Formats: structure tokens, sequence, C-alpha cells
């Protein structure tokens, strides 16, 4: 009883896995590159270095 | 990586990568009592053999 | 991290990896490094709730021996880079020990960003806590850090990003 | 024909074996007409294959494991290539033939019963060479034994070693890690660090070569607490006082050469040699950690004239030193000890606030001055008491006025301190510029603030050079301390019990133990004016006396040292 | 053969022992796992992926 297969013990269908899997360092890239700004305003005081 | 990995050398004319065999060179002069015929200098004779 | 033996810094070194008796199965281990600890700074809302909210002041401790020390850092810094100062309890000029917890990052997630600053009414930011590396990788505070966080989308892989882990009953050896 | 008793036995027959039907296989060389010749050879992985020939009884692994435990371990030493050469010179007016053959050492095993050896296994290891010489005219017939040997015979000298196969000194030394160099020159018994023996014939020459052309050698470990004094650990103590660099390896060749007589032949033996480190932890009087380490030196060579069988057996495991007799003496740095620097060279006067880091533990301030002079060291309330070390070889490469410059060194010297922490006592001592200086602060207990106090004492003061003075109060008598070594000097200070400058009263100095030649001061409140010279203090019952509520110094010094305490009476 | 004979010889120069040393301090996994998807996202370069 312990020491047998059902259907599902050979299922490793993940959907996400293969997403990920045809995912490369281009598109990780292009993702990170992607912006919807033309000017995103950053203002920071620091110690009498505006 | 690519500088230092150098291909391996082959082994000495003879063969083995062990050691080389050894000279001697520069007998001393005749002493007074002494005749100094074995006081030299040692010498690996294949050096860089590789 | 992992408190020097004679510098008043942490040494950064690498988690352990179940080598027991199985190769199905691994993981690194989690209750290693210092105990740290987070204590309310003014101590001003009621202590019925003891919870961290965003943007709290807190002080960030830690359990050295039998003593509890706390992280410092330099009040001046040319470089943007500066190794913290780890040292016990105490009130100098040379240091700032007042640290606020943010969350920059807009989805869900478990990591939260500490912040170094001069003083509650203060306007002026240190810096970010962090690590770095050259290797010698590092216990820092960065400046460099402040600009990336707003860089959208949030970085989830950045130095910036801490997670706490207490003793729970579901982790085991 | 043997007289121990039944059961099994490993001999030595020493080495100088020489094999049959093996004389000419190297080839030989001619000379004539005064020429002189050389021949060497080489002894690296080839003509280095030990020759079994065991018995049922004993298998190869048999023979080879008990023999190794023993005897020199063969297996390790015919990898390192050995060398060795001989040379002849042929007479005026005739010819000179000399061929060269190997030579073995002969390994017996062996089961005696009932006083007669039923059984032996012999092994042959590859020792060295040997050259037999001839002058001959052309045409002239040779007795065939010249060339040929029809049975194995041994030439240097008979040899039976065999083995049943069983089924109070005053050291003045300050708590702390130590490195004495016990000397050089220390074999193993047994010969089991012979390189090899070599026997020139009259009118020759012979000479044996380490000619270094493998790097490889083999260091000795023994411990005696495994969890502190590890391997690892002692060899790193090592570098840090003599700066030894390479342990496992070597570039160092040499080389031994023997010019025998015309009259008799000469026997020459080649051992490895070790130089001898221990590493100790002195403490209260008593070593309770010694650890010892042979590192490999340059050979030893021992000459013997060549003269029955005298049964021997082998010598007890052991070490013989053939050196001279030395002792050097380092201190070290303890690792566990944190380490503080001051950076900045002490002019005049210096506070020194402990840091929290060092956590209520003892550790070590590194510091220097920026001028040389004698500096008092004390601390808050005097207590407690400190020790102070010069570091060896310091401020002599790199040099920067005013900042200190950290050569790393950890060859420390002891100048003075107490190691009781429970006294109070300040130290005066002359620094110079350009020096690393050590203060070793003890395993203090208290919470309260400690500070270090410098102070640059240019008055009468300076007459206590060097020295540790104590702060003997409570006075109203029996004070023991660490006795310094030879010509140290320890002080004493203290106030005589309503001062008038008229009360007076006697008092009595005296050593229990060490005689030393000590001086009283009485201090100004500042100014030392003396008040006694040359006073010995061998159990004196000599009384001195002195006015009431007077502070005075004691300083004595060590004339001999016979206790390692020091006890003042008062 | 490396560790074993070329480590203890005295008689060859550095300029191929220590490279060779270092040459062997990597393993062959490390070389097998070594691609251009490293050095994209370590220098932030665009290729194609598919």
């Amino acid at each position: 009883k312990l020491n047998t297969f059902m259907n599902i013990d050979f299922e490793f269908f993940d959907i996400q896995s293969i997403k990920d899997l045809i995912t490369s360092e281009t598109d990780l890239i292009k993702e990170e590159k992607e912006s919807d700004y033309n000017l995103f305003l950053f203002t920071l005081q620091e110690d009498n270095n505006k | 990586l690519i500088s230092t990995a150098i291909p391996f050398p082959y082994g000495y004319i003879g063969g083995g990568y062990y050691a080389p065999n050894m000279i001697t060179f520069g007998s001393a002069p005749k002493s007074n009592k002494k005749l100094n015929s074995l006081i030299s200098s040692t010498i690996p004779f294949p050096y860089a053999g590789y | 991290i992992k408190l020097k033996k004679d510098s008043p810094v942490g040494e950064i070194l690498t988690r352990s990896k179940y080598n027991q008796n199985s190769k199905y199965i691994n993981y690194r281990d989690l209750y290693i490094g210092e105990k740290f600890i987070i204590r309310r700074k003014s101590n001003s809302q009621s202590i019925n709730d003891d919870i961290v909210r965003k943007e709290d002041y807190i002080y960030l401790d830690f359990f050295n021996l039998n003593q509890e020390w706390r992280v410092y850092t330099y009040k001046y810094f040319k470089k943007e880079e500066e190794k913290l100062f780890l040292a016990p309890i105490s009130d100098s000029d040379e240091f700032y020990n007042t640290i606020q917890i943010k969350e920059y990052d807009e989805q869900p997630t478990y990591s939260c960003q500490l912040l170094f600053k001069k003083d509650e009414e203060s306007t002026d930011e240190i810096g970010l806590i962090g690590i770095h590396r050259e290797y010698k990788d590092y216990f820092c505070i960065s400046k460099w850090y402040l600009k990336e966080v707003k860089r959208k989308p949030y970085n989830l892989k950045l130095g910036c990003n801490w997670q706490f882990i207490p003793k729970d009953e579901g982790w085991t050896e | 024909t043997i007289d121990l008793a039944d059961g099994n036995y490993v001999v030595s027959r020493g080495d100088g074996w020489i094999l049959s039907r093996q004389n000419q296989i190297l080839g030989g060389s001619v000379i004539s007409n005064g020429s002189t010749g050389i021949v060497g050879d080489l002894r690296v992985n080839d003509n280095a294959i030990p020759y079994y020939y065991p018995t049922p009884s004993f298998n190869e692994e048999y023979i080879k494991n008990n023999i190794q435990t023993v005897f020199a371990n063969f297996t390790e030493a015919n990898q390192i290539p050995i060398g060795f050469e001989f040379s002849k010179t042929a007479p005026s007016n005739k010819n000179l033939y000399m061929y060269l053959q190997y030579t073995y050492i002969r390994y017996e095993i062996i089961k005696v019963l009932q006083h007669e050896i039923i059984e032996r296994a012999v092994l042959y290891v590859p020792s060295l060479g040997y050259v037999k010489s001839i002058e001959f005219n052309p045409g002239e017939k040779i007795n065939k034994d010249f060339y040929f040997l029809t049975n194995d015979k041994c030439i240097l000298n008979e040899q039976f070693l065999y083995k049943k196969i069983l089924e109070q000194r005053v050291l003045p030394y300050s708590n702390g890690l130590y490195v004495i160099n016990k000397g050089d020159g220390y074999i193993r018994t047994n010969d089991k660090d012979l390189i090899g023996t070599l026997l020139i014939e009259a009118g020759s020459s012979g000479s044996i070569i380490q000619p270094r052309l493998r790097n490889t050698t083999r260091p000795l470990f023994t411990t005696s607490n495994d969890a502190k004094f590890s391997q690892q650990y002692t060899e790193e103590r090592l570098k840090d006082a003599f700066n030894v660099q390479l342990f496992n390896t070597s570039t160092s060749l040499f080389k031994f050469v023997e010019e025998a007589p015309s009259n008799k032949n000469i026997c020459i033996k080649a051992y490895n040699t070790y130089e001898k480190y221990e590493l100790i932890d002195y403490q209260n009087g008593s070593i309770v950690n010694k650890a010892e380490y042979y590192l490999p030196s340059l050979g030893y060579c021992e000459v013997t004239n060549a003269p029955e069988v005298v049964k021997t057996q082998v010598a007890e495991d052991g070490f013989i030193q053939n050196g001279p007799e030395e002792e050097i003496v380092v201190g070290v740095i303890d690792p566990s000890e944190n380490i503080q620097e001051i950076n900045t060279a002490i002019s005049d006067n210096y506070t020194y606030n402990i840091p929290g880091i060092v956590n209520n533990n003892p550790f070590y301030i590194l510091f220097t001055v920026n001028t040389t002079g004698i500096y008092k060291i004390n601390a808050q309330n005097n207590l407690p008491s400190l020790k102070i070390y010069e570091a060896i070889g310091s401020g002599n490469r790199n040099f920067q006025s005013g900042n200190l410059c950290d050569d790393d060194i950890k060859a420390i010297n002891y100048i003075t301190g107490f190691d009781s922490p429970n006294a109070k006592s300040y130290l005066v001592v002359l620094l110079n510029k350009d020096k690393n200086y050590y203060i070793r602060v003890p395993q203090t207990s208290s919470n309260i603030e400690n500070q270090i106090k410098f102070k640059r004492e240019e008055g009468d003061l300076r007459n206590l050079m060097n020295s540790s003075v104590n702060i003997i109060d409570n006075l109203n008598h029996y004070y023991t301390r660490q006795s310094p070594d030879v010509h140290d000097y320890i002080s004493y200070e203290f106030t005589i019990p309503n001062f008038n400058n008229k009360d007076t009263s006697n008092i009595r100095l005296y050593t229990s133990y060490n005689q030393g030649i000590g001086t009283l001061f009485r201090v100004t409140e500042y100014n030392l004016i003396n008040i006694q010279q040359n006073l010995n203090l061998l159990n004196s019952t000599k009384s001195i006396r002195l006015l009431n509520g007077a502070i005075y110094i004691l300083k004595v010094e060590v004339t001999e040292l016979n206790n390692y305490n020091i006890k003042l009476h008062i | 053969i490396y560790e074993t004979q070329i480590e203890g010889n005295n008689a060859i120069g550095n300029d191929i022992k220590l490279r060779l040393k270092q040459k062997f301090r990597i393993n062959i996994n490390d070389i097998w796992e070594l691609n251009l998807n490293y050095f994209s996202k370590e220098f932030s370069i665009m290729m194609p992926d598919r």
C-alpha cells in the first residue's frame, strides 16, 4: 500500500514553471528598463547637499 | 582564468613529471692538503624540462 | 551577520546547509547569527499593543553575551558607504541612534527597509541599512539606496530589503 | 642458533649490503697517468624499488608495516631524491679501473622456537652506492672474485638490532605563551632519520648530496592538549615569534664530503636533522600545556673508522641532540586577547578611556611614545596591576613621526608588571621613540569606568628605571609577589603610621628566599632622597629607624634567584 | 598528477606551476555551467534568447 504509484504520483505540470522557463535575462532587462515616465522628480535634502 | 589556463605541459623527454636528474659543476681548486675534487655546486640538469 | 571577534562591526558569513542524511532534501539554517530586537524609541503610544507599525521610530538592538548592544552610525561620512558601529547602549554626539522602518514596495511582501535619521523632526535622511561588497561583503549604510528604492518598479532583490525570523514551532534544525 | 626466546622478531642488519651478480650493472670508469675520475648516481624512483623475499607466515604487507613502525620509513624516504658521488685518482704510470654498485639495507623478520630460527623473511631497501677499484696492467688476469659476487655480503659493519613483536629549574616567566628554541641537530633513535651510509676506500673521496630536487619534507608534532595546541595552531605561533614561513617545503641544499686518507678506509653516515621548538603556557610557576614541534633541518654527518655479532636490542623511541646546547625564550601575544591600538604618539601626558568592546575581558593596548624618556603608567585608584611588554625589532623598518606604524609584530619581550589582579601598583619604565609597546590589561570585574594614565616623569622618580612599584598600604607583615628575573628591580611604596617629623620607629626589611641589594628612598611630596644603599635582604636582621607618617619607597634587585615568589617583611 | 608530482618539484619555474595551481582551483562543472546568460545579467546586455 505504501510503495505503489497512482496517477498523481507522476503529475509534474506547473504552468508557472513553464512561464518562468521561457523568460530570459533579456526579458527581465526589458521589464526593468520599461517606464511610462518622461520625468519623475526625486528630491533629497541629505546633509546640506540638496 | 583565460590567462592562467595554460595547456598542460608534456613530461620530460624520458617521461614522467616527478623530478629531473642531477649534475655537479665547479670543482674547487686543489687545496694544500685536500684535493677538493668533490666540493662543487649541484644543479638540476634539465631545469624547466617540462 | 555575526559580531566581529575584535572590531565593533558585524561580519557577513555564509549560511549553513543541510548535509546530514538525505540528498532529496536541502535547506539553509535560519536560527543563526546575532539575535536582534526592536525597541520602541519614545514609548509614547500605549504599551498594551507591541506590534510594529510602518514609519515607526525604533532602536535596533542585539544581544551580545548577557548585554544588549545597539546599532549606531557615524554622523558624518564622506564616502557613499560606511560600516555600522555596533556598541553598547549609550548617548553621544558622534553617532545617530534613531532608525525608521519603512515599506517602499507597493506590492505585497514580507520585506522592509531601515533608514537612519538625524532626529524625529529632522528632514535630513542619512541613508539606508544594507549589505554590499572587491569581495569583503560588509554590513553598511548607503546613501545610494535612497534613490534605487524610488526607481519604479521596486527591485525586491535589493540589498536594503530585510526580514525578521523569530523562533517558531513550525521550523526545526 | 639464536639466544632470544620463542616468538617473532624484527631484525635490522645495518646498511652496507651488496647483492650477488650485480657488481658491474652500472658500468665502470678507467683513469690513467694521474687522471681523476668521478662517478656519481641519484636515487629517486626506479633504482629505489625495494626487494621483498617473504615466507608463507609473513606476507609483503606484514613485513612492510612492522619494519616501518620501528625503523626508517623507507616508503616516504625513497620519494625524496638523494645523490652520492665517489672520486678516485689513478697513480702515475698506472691505470685504474673502478666500478660502482648499489648498497642495500637488510631487514629480517624471524620466528624463533627452542633457540633456533625456524623461518626468515628478508627485505632489501636501496640506500646508497659503493665503488670498488683496482690498478691493472694490460693483459693481466684478475681473480673472478673481484668482478663476480656469488653471495650477499656485509661490508660496512656487522650489526644486529632485534625487536620482539608484541601482539626542577626556576623559571621566572610571567603568565603567557612562550616559544622556546631548544636547539638544532635532533635525530630520532634507531637510525630512523638515516639518509644513508657510505664507505670511502683509502685514497678516494666520497660525498652525499641532498639536491632538493623536491621541496617535500616531513616535520613532526607532539602536543599534550590538542584542544588548544593543534598542529595548525602551533605552526601559526611559530610564524609569530620566529617568522617561520616554510614548514612542509624547503629549498636549501646540503652536502657532506669526506676525503679519506691513504692509510685506512672510512665510513660516513648522513642523517636528516630537526630543530626543536617548544610552545608552553606558563601559569603561576607551572607549565600547563606543552607542544613540541620538530622542523626539518640541514642534516648531520658522522665519521667512523671501520674496525663480534654483539646482539643488541633497539633503543627506546625518542630523540637525541647532536648540536650545541641552546635555549632561546621568546614571548608571544595570545591571539585570544583582543588588541587595541593607540594611534597618537604619547608626548607628555595621556588619559586613555578603556572601550566597552573589551567587555570586561583581558586585552592588549598597543602604543608608542613621541620622544624617548621615562614614563609612569598607572590606572585609576592604581588598580588593577598592569604588565608591559616590548615588541621585538619594532620601529626598525617603517617610521612615521607622530602617528603609529603597526608593524604587526607579535614577538614580545617581558619588561615588568604583576600578574595578580587584586594588587594595586604602577609602573615606571624607560620607553624609546619609534618602538611598539604592549600593555596587557587583565580580566577586570568591576563595571566602574577604568582609565590608564600616562605621565612623563622627568623628576627624581626616574631612579626607578623599569620597576613595578607596588603600593603596600594598610600597614598597622608578609607581602609576597612574583619574583623578577635576575638583575630586575621591584619596588614597594608605603606610608609609615600622626606625622610630626619627630615620632620614629624601627622597621625590619628582609627577603625570605631570594637575596638582593636594595636602596630605600624617602618621599618629599615628588623628590626622593636616599636613606640607605647596598642593603642586603638575604634574611638580614638589620633594622632602620624611620620617622612616622613619612612615605618611603624601597627598591630591591634580585642578586640570586632560588624561589618563584618574592616575600617582603615589614 | 599536479598535486603529487608538480607541486613538490623544485626544479621548474613558478610561471607554469602557479598558473596550473589556479587552473585546477575551479571545477569542470563551473565551466559547463558558464554561459552567456550570466554575463548578460552582469553587463545588462540584451541579446537574442530563442
